[PDB]
């Protein structure tokens, strides 16, 4: 962004600035907040089972202990930050989800076509859903 | 565990302020009060208004600090001719490390400075006494007088109280619409029996 | 339409304990340690928050009867098509052909 | 509190075994690893023990060299590996947990495994 | 006779009726006589008496 | 007087896990089936809390393990303690406890509940000195050794005499008494239960709701905190004051509190029998965030 | 072992047996603890006495024990049939030793 | 319907530029500017219009 | 070219009134100020409300 001279900061249409001018090297930044609240939790429910998977939303798996802090909470939050069964999709970043390459009818959404289920041993998995039985 | 008569205090004239936050004044008799506590000290009179909750100030910030959820009274009075004399006994604290939290006093008489020097009971450059005296004199004008202040802060409603206005208890009356009076919580409707 | 029905009734009556920024959410609290010269400035911050509230219960309820004037009109195109009679329409009256 | 074994083994002598044990519902860094051998028909020996902090072994009397302790605090499971097996070494392995108390231990094994079963033979 | 009233019920429900009445639940409390209840009664402590 | 306490080992301390402990009622108003969360300082689920030992073990050399140290003193902290003979006699709280700063002080003398907010020259070690004696079987104590000097104080408290039983109990730790501590607005605020166990060597499994025990406006600036113990003297602790001394097998864990949000489930009788932590892991937070202890 | 223990005992159901062990002056008499186990045949061992007069949460009351110096012993009171398993005891010796096991003993129930 | 929800969302946006009587449309700057019992008085008439 | 802190002029007794409204007293050094007017005059003591 061409800065002419003085225009020192900048702000958006909802008057949040989103760039700034260092004081001492004169140079040019960007501003991109960073607190994330968007978590989603797939889960079945308490009477048959009590495992639980989370979908972190609209971020990328190489990016979730930063964007949430994750080394600053609890090991359990630690824990399903970080895994074996992490998962990227086009809806987010699938933490404990078993991804399989079947497909079988939608029984938990989540989006862009991925569909969650319990399957037995017994785990959460994930995979793409099925638009039907293949006839010609 | 006693029954307050407040209506002895702030009806008199012997108090020159009086203003309450968490209640009014004239709805102090008819209210069941739980841990009342007192405190009591000696105003120069021209920083009262520091005492008031959400005040800053040399008295706020470093001698006596309220919450901003202050439920109490403050009470100030002029005492010119109870505690002046050149006075030196009511000292004052003039500087500290960090700011007071509400409801805390400290009596430590370690000396401060303001800077790299490393004081160690002398002062020295940028070191002083942190307790300084008012030095009242009878011949001082007004925001210099002593004014002795009062200040009583409670808790209401959060246990079986203790401290009671100075009401009769009446008969009770059932399986009718009255008003009723619980340890100063009030209402309207019908009591009924229940196990 | 049962379980919305008690979360929006339930959601009602939660919404009293709610003080909106006043000293307490009680009533009967306000007027009995403040006097009518200075509670009139902390009652109608409750009055402000509760009215907004049934302001907002009573249009989702409009809503929600709009979604049931739908519902109803069309089970009573279906009483009156497949009860009544005999329907040519494809996927009305259930999957196949309607007897 | 689970202390859980590996399964049973059969080997030929002159070979090498490795023996793992998984440890949880507890603080693995606060307690003591122990291993104890039982003969068949036999009464319990101690060949020594490890370290859960700095993971030093102290081996018993006649089990130098052949017998390694070593663990990993990532997974918290000790390891128990024997080299050059004979014939005699037949028996089953069981691990103690002990709290780590300093240089002098006590004598108090409050939980055990399953144990795990080797067998040396042709 | 699954569909049809009988005449051995008090209601004139038919039994798939009556299965369909027994597999509806409430999260609240249900509409059956509750102002006979909250009045000189000890346990006034329910959703539809609040 | 003060006097050193030699023949000890020192030693780093040791963790362990807090099942779900330190829950605390948060105000005084009844409430019965009801979901209620709160914002409060609380102890966060599954938290390392810090393990002291105070056993002297038989034997030649044995570990004369008898832990008392300076520990810090956060926003909150949190106190379990597994007694078989009453070793844990209080503790002490204070910023810099050198009769510089004001301190508080709360010892149980057996007769005595005393608190005291004085000008506390505390010892280096301090520790509560009971003595059994074999002409006949009395278990006084005649050692009272906490602080050198009271100059100035401003608060006193002293409860009502009364008698404790002061024996060594030979069998396993069969009294859990849990304290939590806060400092808010110069108050305070103490949370205890009193509970029966019957464990060994470890803090026991389970859920506990402490009510709360009495208010203390004290006012003062309180950075760090130590815990005093007792001490047995007997026929077979030959020596000085020093070194002339057995520990008695007890025990004590130390926890520190955060500023969390807690989901405070109540049943039918008014008592809160479970709760969820709303930032321990998305399952409770689920949990939090709908205000269902179960989710379809 | 440096602990010894009786080959075998053997008693009628709900009566009282004692089993012995002795040592020497090293292991009991230096002041060591001596800890006792049960053995079901097929299971791993479980202690029933530690600290030589204490029981663990879950034992019955029927099993007590003590030490006299350089010998200790238990005792069973009220025998059944599922006492049928073997018994050992151990103790800690000086540190040529270290942890010394019993010899083991095992209980007859007629 | 691309259109309304567009400009319904922009709208949103555009929404909080709104002072709604405070001294300033952005939270930081009275945090940064005001003690907090002024400075609830400005977050209650920003949340309310919010 | 102010680094001066604001906070020395209202700590010391040589003031009789002070009272701030856009600015809390508390925070007025955390502040960059761009440029200060400083206007001063004396008036009667019953003329400074
Ligand atoms: C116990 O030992 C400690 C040292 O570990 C003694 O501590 C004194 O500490 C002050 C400041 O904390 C020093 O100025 C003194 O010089 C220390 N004393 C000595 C002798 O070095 C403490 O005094 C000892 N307790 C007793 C009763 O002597
Ligand atoms: C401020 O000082 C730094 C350090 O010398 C220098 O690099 C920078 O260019 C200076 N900025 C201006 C605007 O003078
Ligand atoms: C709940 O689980 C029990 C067994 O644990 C089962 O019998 C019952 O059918 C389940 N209920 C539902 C609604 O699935
Ligand atoms: C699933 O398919 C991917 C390629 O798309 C393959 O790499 C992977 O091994 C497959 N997994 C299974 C279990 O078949
Ligand atoms: C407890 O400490 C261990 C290492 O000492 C660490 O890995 C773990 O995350 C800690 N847990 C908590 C809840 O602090
Ligand atoms: C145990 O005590 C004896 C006698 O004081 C001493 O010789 C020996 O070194 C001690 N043991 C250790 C490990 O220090
Ligand atoms: C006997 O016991 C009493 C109290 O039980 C005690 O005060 C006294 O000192 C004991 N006798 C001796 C000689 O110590
Ligand atoms: C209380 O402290 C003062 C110093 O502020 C001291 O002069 C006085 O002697 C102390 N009181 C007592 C009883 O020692
Ligand atoms: C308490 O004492 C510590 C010790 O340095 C100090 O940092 C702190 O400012 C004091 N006050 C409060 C309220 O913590
Ligand atoms: C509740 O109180 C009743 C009456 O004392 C008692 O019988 C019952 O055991 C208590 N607990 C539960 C879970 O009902």
């Amino acid at each position: 962004k061409k800065f002419l001279p003085f225009q020192q900061f900048g702000r958006d249409i909802a008057d949040t600035t989103d760039a700034v001018r260092d004081p001492q090297t004169l140079e040019i930044l960007d501003i991109t907040p960073c607190s994330f609240g968007g978590v989603s939790v797939i889960t079945p429910g308490t009477n048959t089972s009590n495992q639980v998977a989370v979908l972190y939303q609209d971020v990328n798996c190489t990016e979730v202990p930063v964007a949430i802090h994750a080394d600053q909470l609890t090991p359990t939050w630690r824990v399903y930050s970080t895994g074996s069964n992490v998962f990227q999709t086009r809806a987010g970043c699938l933490i404990g989800a078993e991804h399989v390459n079947n497909s079988y009818e939608c029984d938990i959404p989540i989006g862009a076509g991925i569909c969650a289920s319990y399957q037995t041993s017994q785990s959460i998995i994930a995979y793409t859903m099925s638009l039907g039985a293949e006839n010609s | 565990n006693c029954v307050a008569d407040y209506s002895v205090l702030y009806n008199s004239a012997s108090f020159s302020t009086f203003k309450c936050y968490g209640v009014s004044p004239t709805k102090l008799n008819d209210l069941c009060f739980t841990n009342v506590y007192a405190d009591s000290f000696v105003i120069r009179g021209d920083e009262v208004r520091q005492i008031a909750p959400g005040q800053t100030g040399k008295i706020a910030d470093y001698n006596y600090k309220l919450p901003d959820d202050f439920t109490g009274c403050v009470i100030a009075w002029n005492s010119n001719n109870l505690d002046s004399k050149g006075n030196y006994n009511y000292l004052y604290r003039l500087f500290r490390k960090s700011n007071l939290k509400p409801f805390e006093r400290d009596i430590s008489t370690e000396i401060y400075q303001a800077g790299s020097t490393p004081c160690n009971g002398v002062e020295g450059f940028n070191c002083y006494f942190p307790l300084q005296s008012y030095g009242f004199q009878p011949t001082n004008g007004v925001g210099y007088q002593p004014y002795r202040v009062v200040v009583l802060s409670f808790e209401l409603l959060h246990a079986p109280a203790t401290v009671c206005g100075p009401k009769k208890s009446t008969n009770l009356v059932k399986n009718k619409c009255v008003n009723f009076n619980f340890n100063g919580l009030t209402g309207t409707g019908v009591l009924t029996e229940s196990n | 339409v049962v379980n919305q029905n008690a979360q929006a009734l339930n959601t009602l009556v939660k919404q009293l304990s709610s003080n909106f920024g006043a000293i307490s959410s009680v009533l009967n609290d306000i007027l009995s340690r403040l006097d009518p010269p200075e509670a009139e400035v902390q009652i109608d911050r409750l009055i402000t928050g509760r009215l907004q509230s049934l302001q907002t219960y009573v249009t989702q309820q409009l809503i929600r009867a709009a979604e049931i004037r739908a519902s109803a009109n069309l089970a009573a195109t279906k009483m009156s098509e497949c009860v009544l009679g005999q329907s040519k329409r494809v996927d009305f009256c259930g999957k196949g052909y309607h007897l | 509190v689970q202390l859980v074994q590996s399964g049973s083994e059969l080997k030929k002598p002159g070979a090498s075994v490795k023996v793992s044990c998984k440890a949880s519902g507890y603080t693995f860094t606060s307690y003591a690893m122990n291993w104890v051998r039982q003969a068949p028909g036999q009464g319990l020996e101690w060949m020594g023990w490890i370290n859960t902090n700095t993971g030093n072994p102290t081996y018993a009397q006649g089990f130098t060299g052949r017998f390694v302790f070593s663990l990993d605090t990532s997974v918290s499971t000790a390891y128990l590996q024997i080299s050059s097996l004979k014939t005699e070494d037949t028996a089953v392995y069981y691990c103690a947990r002990e709290l780590w108390f300093g240089e002098l231990l006590s004598g108090d094994f409050d939980y055990w495994g399953q144990g795990t079963l080797v067998t040396v033979s042709s | 006779s699954q569909i049809l009233p009988d005449p051995s019920k008090p209601s004139k429900r038919s039994f798939i009726e009556d299965l369909l009445f027994n597999k509806v639940t409430l999260a609240d409390a249900g509409f059956i006589k509750q102002y006979g209840d909250c009045l000189g009664d000890i346990a006034a402590r329910d959703l539809i008496c609040a | 007087q003060c006097v050193n306490l030699t023949t000890r080992t020192q030693l780093p301390p040791a963790y362990t896990n807090s099942f779900t402990r330190g829950v605390y009622y948060p105000d005084k108003v009844f409430r019965s089936s009801v979901l209620h969360s709160t914002q409060d300082l609380f102890l966060p689920f599954f938290s390392n809390v810090t393990w002291f030992h105070a056993i002297h073990v038989s034997g030649t050399n044995g570990t004369k393990r008898f832990d008392n140290p300076v520990l810090p003193f956060n926003d909150g902290v949190y106190f379990a303690s597994t007694e078989k003979s009453n070793i844990i006699r209080g503790w002490i709280f204070g910023t810099t406890l050198d009769s510089k700063t004001q301190s508080l002080l709360i010892v149980n003398n057996a007769t005595n509940v005393v608190i005291k907010v004085c000008e506390f020259q505390f010892c280096n070690d301090p520790f509560l000195g009971v003595y059994y004696h074999k002409n006949n079987k009395s278990w006084m104590e005649s050692e009272f050794r906490v602080y050198s000097s009271a100059n100035n104080c401003t608060f006193e408290y002293v409860s009502q005499p009364f008698l404790m039983d002061l024996e060594g109990k030979q069998g396993n730790f069969k009294n859990l008494r849990e304290f939590v501590f806060k400092n808010i607005d110069g108050y305070f605020k103490i949370y205890s239960k009193h509970t029966p166990i019957n464990l060994v060597r470890d803090l026991p499994q389970g859920f506990s709701a402490l009510e709360p025990l009495v208010d203390l406006p004290i006012g003062i600036n309180i950075t760090r905190f130590q815990t005093l113990l007792a001490l047995h003297r007997s026929y077979l602790t030959p020596g000085d004051s020093s070194s002339g001394w057995t520990a008695g097998a007890a025990a004590y864990y130390v926890g520190y509190l955060q500023p969390r949000t807690f989901l405070l489930k109540y049943n039918e009788n008014g008592t809160i029998t479970d709760a969820v932590d709303c930032a321990l892991d998305p399952l409770s937070e689920t949990k939090c965030t709908l205000k269902s202890f179960t989710v379809e | 072992s440096v602990l010894t223990q009786p080959p075998s005992v053997s008693g009628a159901p709900g009566q009282r047996v004692t089993i012995s062990c002795t040592g020497s002056s090293s292991n009991i008499g230096a002041g060591y603890d001596v800890h006792w186990y049960q053995q079901l045949p097929g299971t791993a061992p479980k202690i029933i006495i530690y600290d030589n007069s204490n029981r663990p949460s879950g034992v019955p009351d029927r099993f007590s024990g003590s030490k006299s110096g350089t010998s200790a012993s238990l005792a069973i009171t009220g025998l059944q049939a599922e006492d049928e398993a073997d018994y050992y005891c151990q103790s800690y010796d000086s540190s040529l030793s270290g942890r010394v096991f019993g010899g083991g003993t095992k209980l007859t129930v007629l």
